[PDB]
């Protein structure tokens, strides 16, 4: 996240960093005690992936991480990696053991398809991650967030030379400055709908981050939804 | 009194019901509370709250 904040501790217990060759290679969201919900491009080749809940500060041990192992990848059905590795771009991770829900490791809400949409529709969410701080640059190393307004579809068309389908959606300043980076991809855009945070968004891809006239490209999670729920059902 | 003003005045979910009544709801691990509108934890960590001292 380019432009964005600290995170205080457990501001944000939805969110996971997900670990492999490099640490903090992609984001997840908390869907329950046994599921993570994050971008197809992140887990589409599968290296061993470890997950970490109640993660805050990547480079220190703080007491409340609880690290787990994945045991089953589900990429969405429609994904397709050799036609677009981009597309249709969101995952389910089944976790080796269930996380332990607490103040810093809590599920994110999901509503139905038709809430879901009306959330988006309220124009501002929040983003979190460990990605890049600048364009090129560093990782982060305490959790960043940022608020991020929605951008109309023929400003978002014009802004890249790559396709935008319905699926789909921008969201950023027309200033730059402020953006989702690589590294966060896979992580939450989330709505607060009276104290409470509902998934409206999976961080996908973005150009050169925060630069003006560029915006951070997100999944719409209300076309997903329906899945979501039936694939990680627990009952 | 319909689910497109306010939403209905609930504070998660709206449905329209009969004579010009909604029907308020909420989320899995919310119970929705005695005024009709609000959604309250029936669970030790609901989902999307934040618990952690801000
Ligand atoms: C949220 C966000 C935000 C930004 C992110 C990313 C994520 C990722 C990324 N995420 N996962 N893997 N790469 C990258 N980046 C920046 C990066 N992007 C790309 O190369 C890139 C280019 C094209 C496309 N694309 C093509 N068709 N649909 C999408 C996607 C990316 Cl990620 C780049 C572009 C121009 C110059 C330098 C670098 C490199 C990769
Ligand atoms: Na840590």
């Amino acid at each position: 996240v380019v432009g964005g904040e600290d995170a205080k501790p457990g501001q944000f217990p939805w969110q996971v960093v997900l670990n492999g060759k490099v640490d903090a290679f992609c984001g997840g969201s908390i869907v329950n005690e046994k599921w993570i919900v994050t971008a197809a491009h992140c887990v589409e080749t599968g290296v061993k992936i470890t997950v970490v809940a109640g993660e805050h500060n990547i480079e220190e041990t703080e007491h409340t991480e609880q690290k787990r192992n994945v045991i089953r990848i589900i990429p969405h059905h429609n994904y397709n990696a050799a036609i677009n590795k981009y597309n249709h771009d969101i995952a389910l991770l089944e976790l080796d053991e269930p996380l332990v829900l607490n103040s810093y490791v809590t599920p994110i809400c999901i509503a139905d398809k038709e809430y879901t949409n009306i959330f988006l529709k309220f124009g501002s969410g929040y983003v979190s991650g460990w990605g890049r701080v600048f364009h090129k640059g560093a990782s982060a190393l305490v959790l960043q967030y940022l608020r991020v307004p929605l951008v109309d579809r023929a400003t978002c068309l014009r802004s890249t030379k790559f396709t935008i389908y319905n699926n789909m959606f921008c969201a950023g300043f027309h200033e730059g400055g402020r953006d989702s980076c690589q590294g966060d991809s896979g992580g939450p855009h989330v709505t607060e709908v009276e104290g409470t945070s509902f998934l409206t968004g999976i961080i996908s891809w973005g150009e050169e981050c925060a630069m003006k006239g560029k915006y951070g490209i997100y999944t719409k999670v209300s076309r997903y939804v329906n899945w979501i729920k039936e694939k990680t059902k627990l009952t | 009194v319909t689910c497109n003003i306010k939403n209905g005045r609930c504070e998660q979910f709206c449905k329209n019901s009969a004579d010009n009544k909604v029907v308020c709801s909420c989320t899995e691990g919310y119970r929705l509370a005695e005024n009709q509108k609000s959604c309250e934890p029936a669970v030790p960590f609901p989902c999307g709250r934040v618990s952690v001292s801000q």
